[PDB]
């Protein structure tokens, strides 16, 4: 599965 | 907000590519780094086919516990670099002095290419314990998978690419073989005007 369908936080997606 | 467990915290990791211009002059770039300047939780369940899994696999270290010992580190790798020495270091701290071993995983679509495994020694420091490794040498499939996405048409690909490798860190007390420390580490490519860049996350059921 994709990394970006997964049940994950939204930070993960959040380049600091 | 730290890879810390009841028994070590990790206070840096790095990995870096060094060039030596003349015996007087060197260069480095920093790929990734933790500590040169409450944590989210990840369900485990969400990352576990990213990692190898059977004995001695992730979800079976994780079983094992203890809980607060596993970390995830999302990496935004810097890739921006133009005599070459790629390395890695690290230094951990404990309140006690213990054999300690850090195995290195290296994984492609969550299975184990490359085990590196290493033997750390304390030093007295401030009442504590220090652990270091000093600019060990990234391995040679490291290097080789470095180059090729350098290489690659376009970012795109590269994060795409950057999907399937993953590094899964586990550290050991020698002695009593509990797990101190288990960091997995995923990645993507930076596009940060500030460099490379980091999430460091819990690892839960």
């Amino acid at each position: 599965v994709p990394m970006r369908k997964r049940q994950l936080p939204a930070s993960f997606w959040e380049e600091p | 907000r730290s890879v810390a467990s009841s028994k070590l915290w990790m206070l840096e990791f790095s990995a870096f590519l060094e060039q030596q211009q003349d015996p007087d002059t060197y260069n480095k770039h920093l790929f990734v780094h933790i500590g040169q300047s409450y944590l989210e939780a990840v369900d485990i369940r969400q990352i576990y086919d990213k990692f190898p899994e059977k004995k001695g696999g992730l979800k079976d270290l994780f079983e094992r516990g203890p809980s607060n010992a596993f970390f995830l580190v999302k990496f935004w790798a810097d890739l921006n670099t133009n005599s070459s020495f790629y390395g890695v270091s690290s230094q951990y701290e404990s309140p006690e002095n213990m054999i300690i071993t850090c195995s290195t995983k290296v994984c492609s679509f969550g299975k184990q290419v490359v085990e590196k495994v290493e033997t750390e020694y304390a030093r007295y420091e401030n009442g504590h314990y220090s652990y270091r490794i000093h600019r060990s040498p990234l391995c040679e499939y490291m290097i080789n998978f470095i180059h090729k996405l350098k290489h690659l048409p376009e970012k795109y690909m590269m994060n795409s690419v950057l999907e399937n490798f993953t590094i899964l860190q586990v550290v050991t007390n020698r002695d009593t073989q509990e797990t101190l420390l288990c960091i997995a580490y995923v990645f993507e490519v930076s596009a940060s005007e500030h460099g490379a860049q980091h999430h460091i996350y819990r690892l839960v059921k």
